[PDB]
């Protein structure tokens, strides 16, 4: 399971950055596991 | 072939560098270089 990631400074409000840039890898787990859906997590806010 | 100080930077995850001709240049940082060698003809 492989990681390769990348952060840069933008500077829009609402958009997709244009231009390129390269990303680097961060991790290579040796796991060997069937994935075959994702699913993103999120923080919310409370008051 | 001949260990030499290298002034390629090489990232952290990068383990072997490869010039053209995909033949090993630099081994982690050490430069490669193939030590005196050429043809000798005789007058
Ligand atoms: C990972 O698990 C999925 C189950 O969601 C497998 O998909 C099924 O695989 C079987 C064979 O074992 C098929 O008969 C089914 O038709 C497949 N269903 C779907 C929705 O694809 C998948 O094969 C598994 N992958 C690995 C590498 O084990």
């Amino acid at each position: 399971f492989k990681i390769y990631s990348k952060h840069t400074p933008i500077n829009l409000v609402r958009d997709l950055p244009q231009g390129f840039s390269a990303l680097e890898p961060l991790v290579d787990l040796p796991i060997g596991i069937n994935i075959t859906r994702f699913q993103t997590l999120l923080a919310l806010h409370r008051s | 072939g001949v260990l030499t100080e290298s002034n390629k930077k090489f990232l952290p995850f990068q383990q072997f560098g490869r010039d053209i001709a995909d033949t090993t240049d630099a081994v982690r940082i050490l430069d490669i270089t193939p030590c005196s060698f050429g043809g000798v003809s005789v007058i």
